[PDB]
């Protein structure tokens, strides 16, 4: 048993939003059996939409209720959810799961998908170089980072490399934030302080590989020994 | 993680008395570099157009408003081949850049 | 309509302890059908119980449920270093059911001193006419921690997000990220900027500032 | 107890103001003193001693600052170690002046 949900990965507020919960292995037919929406913002708890029980008895949320609508087909074997008056407060990961019976409870969970609600368009992302101001405390080692900003929807791979496209694990990556309609995030890396007094190497580059362009801008290291 | 400077070369060579215990004598050469940045620096010594692989002990840099650093160098020399009229030369690399001082006996 | 709390928010447990997860309904629950779920950041979550008192296939024998009414309790024998995810109680008996806050568990560990670094906005991204100062902690224990911002002595307000990351999965520390968003002309108003960051193990708070045009 | 060895190094003969290095070297114990003297006089200022170094033996450097003319107008400069209440007094000069 498993379950796939499928829809689009962009959609303007107050506009309508489809999913299509997709499952294959059973059928609708015995009594218990149900299938219920539930989603999760970032930073948030799950939230229940509303469950639908079969012989077409459906059941809505009075928190949202007149403004979801539970539609199923037995020929394609998929739910047809819709979504309408989008805010970008809604946002969420949907995820569709099966009951089998009246005490097991969403025993079989799919893998969901992200639904952006933002006013914004999916534009390039922004590198923006970091230069370090720490002064009279060199301390263990120093940071340097790389500002990737005006991104959508939030998907970065962040890979640190020197002049001569080495490797580098830093392991540092910090989650995006919604800022005035668009998502925000930051990521670093630390150094020892005794490579970077060696190689003449006074500079590195940030990679990000997002599917809107390939840029790749480079930060120079001020160099302290 | 203000400013940079050339590195100032100077060398240091013992007085015609200088020069004390049992036969042969020996001494020591100082080259020393003040007010030089960034930190790193190559010092090297030349005899007579000759590298000095040996006899010689370079003190590590250390911290003597714009960053300073000072280095000290010590070459044991012989007193035999300092009254040859042999020329020392004191090699100073920084930032690609070659600096090179000569001092002799001579007046 | 079913309130439910979960409490504490966050617990430090070690491995190989005994938690227990409170779960506290706003009524009664007819023939006490409330179960758990367990969901695991980036993957989907997955049912443990059901009924509050019958396990799952596939699910391990030290998880046990207890409890009847309004009081509900999660006892988990033998923590394991997979088990540190969120929690979740969940109640079908409603109809439409309802979901409780959650509850996360975190590794315990010794109080290790943070480390501030401040980068001042590049001169490119001040061309754009939008200037961002972050202010990053690293390294800190535990994740409760007070990050102000401070420019020309006025406490700034009502103008930070902070974002902060997940447990690290070999050092068990935490991460945060704080940026200061302001309007260009209001950069070029003010000359020092800083961010004072305090934490339990530091005797005196540590400020680190810069002067503008410097960097 | 082994005495102290003076040297006091002296500017390049052909030119460089300058500085004097007065070394004590395989001395025992480590705290030692290190002065300067100017024509017979005690020196207030423009000296500076480094901390001590170890080279089991110890090294000890000291800095007097000197302007080019008084080096070369045949002034006298003694370099003043004590060490385990013995007093060592060397004295030098340009060769070519
Ligand atoms: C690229 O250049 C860097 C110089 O910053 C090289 O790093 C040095 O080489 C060793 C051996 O790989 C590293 O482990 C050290 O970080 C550096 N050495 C010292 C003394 O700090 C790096 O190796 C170069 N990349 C390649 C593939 O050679």
């Amino acid at each position: 048993v498993t379950l796939k949900e499928s829809g689009p990965t962009l959609v303007k507020p107050t506009q309508t939003l489809t999913l299509t919960c997709t499952f294959s292995g059973f059928s609708l037919t015995t009594t218990g059996e149900g299938v219920g929406w539930i989603r999760q913002p970032p930073g948030k708890a799950l939230e229940f939409l509303a469950f639908i029980y079969w012989n077409d008895a459906k059941r809505y949320n009075p928190s949202l209720q007149s403004r979801l609508t539970i539609t199923k087909d037995a020929s394609k074997k998929q739910v047809v959810l819709t979504l309408t008056n989008l805010d970008p407060v809604d946002t969420a990961t949907y995820y569709c799961a099966r009951t089998s019976g009246w005490d097991i409870e969403f025993e079989y969970w799919g893998q969901g998908t992200l639904v952006t609600v933002s006013s914004g368009s999916a534009s390039a992302p922004t590198l923006f170089p970091l230069v370090s101001c720490e002064n009279s405390s060199p301390s263990s080692t120093v940071a340097v980072g790389c500002l990737a900003q005006d991104f959508l929807p939030d998907s970065i791979t962040f890979s640190w490399k020197y002049k001569n496209n080495s490797d580098i694990s830093s392991t540092r990556g910090f989650p995006s934030v919604l800022r005035g309609g668009k998502y925000a995030a930051t990521s670093q890396v630390l150094l020892p302080s005794k490579d970077v007094m060696q190689g003449t190497d006074e500079h590195v580059v940030c990679k990000v590989q997002h599917p809107n362009g390939n840029k790749e801008k480079d930060v120079p290291l001020p160099v302290v020994i | 993680g203000v400013a940079e400077m050339n590195p100032n070369v100077n060398v240091f060579v013992p007085p015609r008395d200088g020069f004390s215990g049992p036969a042969p004598r020996k001494s020591k050469l100082i080259c020393e570099a003040t007010n030089f940045t960034p930190k790193p620096i190559t010092v090297s010594w030349l005899k007579d157009g000759k590298l000095v692989e040996s006899g010689f002990t370079t003190d590590p840099v250390t911290i003597e408003t714009p960053q300073t650093y000072k280095v000290i160098s010590t070459l044991t020399i012989s007193e035999i081949d300092w009254l040859n009229l042999n020329v020392y030369t004191c090699r100073v690399d920084h930032r690609g850049l070659t600096f090179l001082k000569n001092v002799s006996s001579t007046c | 309509e079913i309130v439910l709390t979960q409490s504490p928010g966050t617990l430090s447990l070690s491995p190989g302890e005994r938690a227990t997860l409170s779960c506290r309904a706003s009524e009664t629950v007819s023939n006490d059908k409330v179960a758990w779920y367990q969901q695991k950041p980036g993957q989907a979550p997955r049912l443990l119980i059901y009924g509050a008192s019958s396990r799952a296939t596939g699910i391990p024998d030290r998880f046990s449920g207890s409890g009847s009414g309004t009081d509900f309790t999660l006892s988990i024998s033998g923590l394991e270093p997979e088990d540190f995810v969120v929690y979740y109680c969940q109640q079908y008996a409603s109809s439409p059911r309802t979901f409780g806050q959650g509850t996360k568990v975190e590794i315990k560990r010794t109080v290790a001193a943070p480390s501030v670094f401040i980068f001042p906005p590049s001169d490119e991204q001040l061309k754009s006419g939008t200037a961002s100062v972050v202010c990053l902690l690293n390294n800190f224990y535990p994740r409760e921690a007070k990050v102000q911002w401070k420019v020309d002595n006025a406490l700034q307000s009502g103008n930070s997000q902070e974002s902060v990351t997940e447990q690290d999965s070999k050092d068990s520390t935490y991460s945060l990220s704080s940026t200061l968003t302001l309007s260009k002309a209001d950069y070029e108003k003010h000359k020092v900027y800083a961010c004072e960051v305090t934490h339990q193990g530091l005797s005196s708070p540590v400020t680190k500032s810069f002067n503008r045009g410097e960097c």
